């Protein structure tokens, strides 16, 4: 990304994530300013930003790959799409973490319909389109021609108000 | 109490010459302490007649600081 | 450094160092992006640099730890400074693995001999000094003072000619 930006070659965000990869090693790897960094870069980026989502935008990952939030300049996602805070098992996982009995038929029933009405009404495009989170839900097959109409009119992006100075700190 | 004071490191003056020198010093003082009413004015400062390439560092690290500074 | 830099803190380098650590687990580790991150941050920056030479200077060490190369404005050392590429040891190391084998005290008394012979001669201050590598070679007590004097030279240092643009891109 700060290659990209340096040499001025509009970024086209790609999306299918779960988010950040769990665990010790990942930790001690230093997952944490990795991500830092990851962030940094992708908000200092005064070039075009423009996202396709396809389905999984999970937590960090939706927040990282070229979100609104973070200055991304247009948001698509397909009818596959899935914007969540956490995957719909995990969100089970710590339903179940509460009245733990995980070996009995009714904490899997409840399980089973909590992923079902989850992947229903909560890890889908419908909220962020309604909250204006992306700027539309496409058929895939309109995705060429409208990063096409996008990035024409991104061509002359002006990124501001930005204070001019040294530059710019970044987790290292 | 952390003021520096004048010390009369050698010498026991009577009050008269006490008096008489710290009347003198005082006489002697710099006058008002610092000019406070000093203000900023900007008009023409040097480092706007300099020609800076347009591309030039200077730009951000003499010109813009320099007007920025407060 | 970055740090410093954006908020205009000369930097002052002690140096006493034989280098990057060797070893496998460095390389894994990342140790040639890293002191690549060093060596940029040490060039980027724009403020006052100032060197004191405290022993050794080998190698990467004395470049990263604010050689004049890398655009440090003033550089002593103290008389006790080693400025080479390499230590004595390495350098008698790199020389008798070139025999047969330590076949006999024969090769000790070459390693000690070359070990005196290259501490005498060239992990010195002098070669350095006499290409004006590093402005003086100072006696010790005269730190202090020395630092208040080339700080306030270096007041007001403007760095260049450099070229303005969105970001230098580091290493990463």
């Amino acid at each position: 990304i700060r290659f990209c930006d340096s040499y001025n070659l509009p970024l086209v965000f790609v999306v299918d994530t779960p988010g950040a990869m769990p665990g010790v090693a990942e930790e001690k790897g230093g997952i944490i300013k990795r991500g830092g960094r990851f962030f940094n870069a992708i908000v200092e980026a005064d070039v075009p930003k423009v996202t396709v989502i396809i389905r999984k935008a999970y937590g960090g990952g939706y927040a990282v790959m070229g979100s609104k939030q973070l200055s991304a300049d247009l948001n698509f996602a397909w009818p596959t799409a899935r914007i969540a805070v956490i995957g719909a098992e995990g969100a089970a996982q710590l339903l179940v973490k509460r009245f733990p009995d995980p070996n009995a038929p009714e904490v899997q029933k409840i399980r089973d319909d909590f992923i079902e009405g989850y992947n229903l009404n909560m890890a889908t495009p419908w909220i962020a389109a309604e909250r204006g989170y992306i700027d539309a839900v496409i058929q895939p097959h309109e995705t060429r021609l409208l990063l096409r109409k996008s990035l024409r009119l991104l061509r002359d992006k002006q990124n501001g108000p930005k204070v001019q100075r040294k530059h710019g700190l970044l987790p290292l | 109490d952390h003021e520096a004071h004048i010390k009369v490191l050698r010498g026991e003056p009577t009050p008269e010459e006490m008096a008489a020198l710290m009347a003198v010093l005082a006489s002697a003082g710099g006058g008002p302490a610092e000019p406070v009413k000093k203000e900023r004015n900007m008009w023409g400062h040097p480092v706007d007649k300099l020609r800076y390439s347009v591309f030039s560092w200077q730009r951000v690290t003499l010109l813009e600081r320099t007007h920025m500074r407060r």
